[PDB]
């Protein structure tokens, strides 16, 4: 590529597109922790007996 | 799951004008080529040079 | 021991298969080109005792007899192959597929797997590769001094060099289909291999006999649906609970006869 | 007393021993430069019974005889040496590690210890110090009327004095890099001493050979990821449980056993 003096190349990180996919993130994450919950309140179950 | 891997999205990015005679932008394809004190070889897309 | 405590034994190992599947699925909620799975079971041993139908009397028969079952089994799970939702990442190394095809990627032991992820990257000496470094296949490789990258609906490669106003056409990638697709045996990272029960590889092309269609600058997304997931584990754990719960019955009432 | 209890007292000790890693990296989370542990365990003896591979008949040999074996014991906590986050504190006398080398301090007993450690203060006689006093080899003495404090990347420690144009030099921070990192004895107060496993102490200069830079103004937080350590608590509590209820089962089969 050519050299262009006097201009600086900015990052590409668009907000927008960050920001969807940190709530889409925490939304999997939550899932995750939710069937961990779940395997143990069977386990719990399990030693109850 | 297994994380595959990390990549980084090499994509033009935006240019924008400083004022500065010692500034370079880099359009398309290309890398500055660094030596650091130990004689290394390094390379890097800013352009930010004093 | 007992025949409740053995019944009762399988209930709570199918409902842990079924706790297992719906937790790998949700952990992979993300990966690309991912199908999902689905556990399905069968009955079990049905002891026959007073057989159903007997003849018991010289002219009168006996309506379903004394059947008493053993437990569940599962016969397998499922790959539930469908298409998932494209996504627009804006990369020309990223292709999807919008069919039931698959890409064909040749293993290190001379084997080859088939995959329907898209997260295509170049290696050093110039070849496609998966994400994992295993070489696409037929071959599709890529001179250094490439400006852009250009993969075509029908999966033909091409490159622009400097200065050339005509694009140079550098493979053409083609998609595998198979007759069924769930026999597939899955090896990991995104590979699958083929299996008796899933035919043969038929290759073909992109927009013929029935390969499908391929969007470059795109990613398959999983089709795991993260709802669906919530409520079979609410009600895998309360199956699970109540098949625990028979078993402490049994458990209570082997207690008092020994007590006896 | 009875073989499986014995089993079953060896898993609660080695549960307890792993919670108390877990405690352990709990508490140092706001520690600068440390590693947390984690601990192995190794399954224990065998009691032999039948010979498995023992010939039975003339030509018939015996697979997998009658190998019971005993509880668990943990062989080793080790270290993870990962490059924990950096935290700007804006300070002239923090410093910070970028690779995998130690700093060199003087206890007073006269032997050496090595820390991660950056959080270096003054003493009353102007020399470097570590914040529980320890005196920070290879030396640097800062002078009174000091203006500034500018350690560089390489470990050269300079003083602005007033009334001079040019910075004076008052020493050279070196590291010290072992060939096994983990082989460490950890003393307490952040510091590890050399032990046999631990090679010998190879010192060098920030930048040369493998030794990390030295970042000022920047200190290095504890490697400790929580989440990881919530979810292992979880599995511990489960298992601690599990092995307890081994436990009442063992002395339920005993008390049965005495009324006979």
């Amino acid at each position: 590529g050519k050299l262009t003096n006097g201009a600086l190349e900015a990052s590409n990180v668009d907000l927008s597109k960050e920001l969807v996919n940190m709530i889409v993130a925490q939304r999997n994450y939550q899932s995750n922790a939710q069937t961990i919950k779940t395997q143990d309140q069977i386990l719990n179950t399990l030693v109850n007996l | 799951v297994k994380v595959a891997g990390i990549t980084q999205d090499f994509t033009d990015g935006t240019t924008t004008n400083t004022g500065r005679g010692l500034d370079v932008a880099i359009s398309q394809n290309g890398f500055f080529r660094l030596v650091d004190s130990n004689g290394s070889v390094f390379y890097s897309r800013n352009g930010q040079f004093k | 021991m007992i025949s409740s405590l053995w019944i009762a034994k399988t209930g709570l190992d199918a409902q842990q298969t079924n706790m297992d599947v719906i937790a790998n699925n949700l952990a992979n909620v993300s990966t690309n080109g991912f199908k999902r799975q689905r556990a399905v079971f069968e009955d079990l041993l049905y002891q026959t005792i007073r057989q159903p139908g007997a003849q018991s009397s010289e002219q009168t028969t006996l309506p379903s007899g004394l059947q008493i079952g053993t437990g569940v089994r599962p016969v397998a799970t499922e790959r539930l192959h469908s298409q998932g939702n494209l996504s627009q990442t804006n990369n020309s190394k990223d292709v999807a597929i919008k069919g039931q095809g698959f890409f064909q990627v040749m293993l290190p032991d001379g084997t080859s797997a088939y995959t329907r992820d898209g997260s295509f990257q170049v290696d050093q000496n110039g070849q496609l590769v998966t994400a994992g470094g295993f070489q696409v296949q037929p071959a599709i490789t890529i001179p250094a001094n490439a400006l852009s990258i250009t993969i075509g609906r029908d999966g033909v490669v091409s490159v622009t060099q400097q200065g050339q106003a005509a694009p140079v056409q550098v493979g053409q990638l083609n998609l595998t289909t198979f007759m069924n697709d769930t026999g597939l045996e899955s090896i990991g990272e995104n590979l699958y291999i083929e299996t008796q029960s899933s035919g043969a590889p038929n290759e073909s092309t992109p927009g013929l006999n029935g390969a499908g269609l391929l969007y470059q600058g795109y990613v398959e997304t999983s089709n795991v649906n993260v709802a669906e997931e919530l409520v079979n584990m609410i009600q895998v754990q309360r199956a699970y609970e109540i098949n625990s719960k028979a078993v402490s019955t049994t458990d209570q009432m082997l207690q008092k006869l020994t007590q006896l």
